[PDB]
RNA sequence: GGUAGAACACGUGGGAUAGGGGAUGACCUUGUCGACCGAAACACGGUCCCCUGCUCCUUCGAGCUGGCAAGGCGCUCACAGGUUCUAC
């Protein structure tokens, strides 16, 4: 089970440093090339750097030359990307990818990581407020009703929203965050459920914000009417 | 000079079962060391094509890749509802390796009217000192839609935000949220609040309203 | 001490247009320009000539070219000279 787990990303001041780690499992990085590629929010994939398996040769992009440094540990089986003098241009989700074997595939990156977010901003961290959007009593007695949660006034990205501790997936819609005028982020997560089960099934939304270490399990109940 | 790869088009929308081709032109000769990746919104890219003309093990046969000198074509013979993503070409001929601008492939669908719901501010939010009223447009197509807010039968502008989800991979629909934010004093100063939605799937603007303080 | 010859290692000056109806010394190194392997884009270790040519008593054989370029060595021609040996 080839997998890459990344870590070390977060909020960095404009000009600081940060070291991202990329642990591998199911294979040894000593026999493969490891690439780092970044993606700014709403932009395309940008190749950052790469390190080769038997020589340790490194290659960097013209926009991160000198500031960034890619490395790898065979004994710990983990790649690293040390970035210094970070600017707003470097705010992005960073992925580490394994360049597949030359017989099986070619020079393409067969396995990738889920990525880690790096925000280069001098703004501060704020935990979100979670409010229930209860199903309306006057909904014309439809077959299905809608209920959700509003996650408002937090910074920076991201928040993880689930339902029933990750038990309700079908019909769930977690809208992308919207940067409002207060510099904070706000989003909603709604779900469509049969209205005949609002009085029996308990619907709870679970919101996690790791940058502020705030977890909220907000129960959504329809108001008495 | 590094090797830039111009991808074409930047976006398209094809029907289910359609044959979609995406081209990628290299600035110079890159041999056959190009790859085609598929990336879901907020997800890790998957390797679809390696070595220009070879599909990665496990990729369905509907994906294919071809090379004509510096041009590289990624084809989908019969588009599927699960093929919604941004596709990228990446050269591995020399360092620094570069990607393409990307082609966000949309799935064309029959027009579907939205389901409109409205949510008044929570009591917890009223305790916090603000009031955000939410308007939900669920499961519709196409993505274009207009939402207006009426506070005591009066239009609002500038004090409302909106967000749009990505296409579902089983129905190719969209969902839109519209949040109108006010202070507690401004929310309590008025009475009725209405969300008016105009969409192509509707023959008349659908209005969902509520009187504050009443259920 | 002389004459003549040979075997070596040399010096100088030259020589090398052409591959299936036949190129090359199918040497060494470097640069290069390509594909493909070893878990391997660079570095490391390798592969890419059936025929044909050359070599050899690996002789139904066996060994030496992915291409190009330069340099070195080698092959060949001429001019002598040096060392050793042989004969008179």
């Amino acid at each position: 089970e080839v997998q890459l787990v990344e870590s070390g990303g977060g909020l960095v001041q404009p000009g600081g440093s940060l070291r991202l780690s990329c642990a591998a499992s199911g294979f040894y990085i000593s026999y493969s090339s490891i690439h780092w590629v970044r993606q700014a929010p709403g932009k395309g994939l940008e190749w950052v750097a790469s390190i080769s398996p038997y020589s340790g040769s490194t290659y960097y992009a013209d926009s991160v030359k000198g500031r960034f440094t890619i490395s790898a540990d065979t004994s710990k089986n983990t790649a690293y990307l040390q970035m210094n003098s970070l600017r707003a241009e470097d705010t992005a989700v960073y992925y580490c990818a394994r360049q597949g074997y030359r017989r099986r595939s070619g020079r393409g990156f067969d396995y990738w990581g889920q990525g880690t977010l790096v925000t280069v901003s001098s703004a501060s961290t704020k935990g979100p407020s979670v409010f229930p959007l209860a199903p309306s009593s006057k909904s014309t007695s439809g077959g299905t009703a809608a209920l959700g949660c509003l996650v408002k006034d937090y910074f920076p990205e991201p928040v993880t929203v689930s339902w029933n501790s990750g038990a309700l997936t079908s019909g769930v819609h977690t809208f992308p965050a919207v940067l409002q005028s207060s510099g904070l982020y706000s989003l909603s997560s709604v779900v469509t459920v049969p209205s005949s089960s609002l009085g029996t099934q308990t619907y709870i939304c679970n919101v996690n914000h790791k940058p502020s270490n705030t977890k909220v399990d907000k129960k959504v109940e329809p108001k008495s009417c | 000079s590094d090797i830039q790869m111009t991808q074409s088009p930047s976006s398209l929308s094809a029907s289910v079962g359609d044959r979609v081709t995406i081209t990628c032109r290299a600035s110079q000769s890159v041999s056959s060391a190009v790859a085609w990746y598929q990336q879901k919104p907020g997800k890790a890219p998957k390797l679809l094509i390696y070595s220009a003309s070879s599909l990665y093990s496990g990729v369905p046969s509907r994906f294919s890749g071809s090379r004509s000198g510096t041009d590289f074509t990624l084809t989908i013979s019969s588009l599927q509802p699960e093929d919604f993503a941004t596709y990228y070409c990446q050269q591995s001929y020399s360092f620094p390796s570069t990607f393409g601008q990307g082609t966000k492939v949309e799935i064309k669908r029959t027009v579907a009217a939205p389901s409109v719901f409205i949510f008044p501010p929570s009591d917890e939010q009223l305790k916090s000192g603000t009031a955000s009223v939410v308007c939900l447009l669920n499961n519709f197509y196409p993505r274009e839609a207009k939402v207006q807010w009426k506070v005591d039968n009066a239009l609002q502008s500038g004090n409302s935000q909106e967000s749009v989800t990505e296409q579902d991979s089983a129905d190719s629909t969209y969902s839109l949220s519209s949040t109108l934010t006010l202070s507690k004093a401004d929310y309590e100063k008025h009475k009725v609040y209405a969300c008016e939605v105009t969409h192509q799937g509707l023959s008349s603007p659908v209005t969902k309203s509520f009187n504050r303080g009443e259920c």
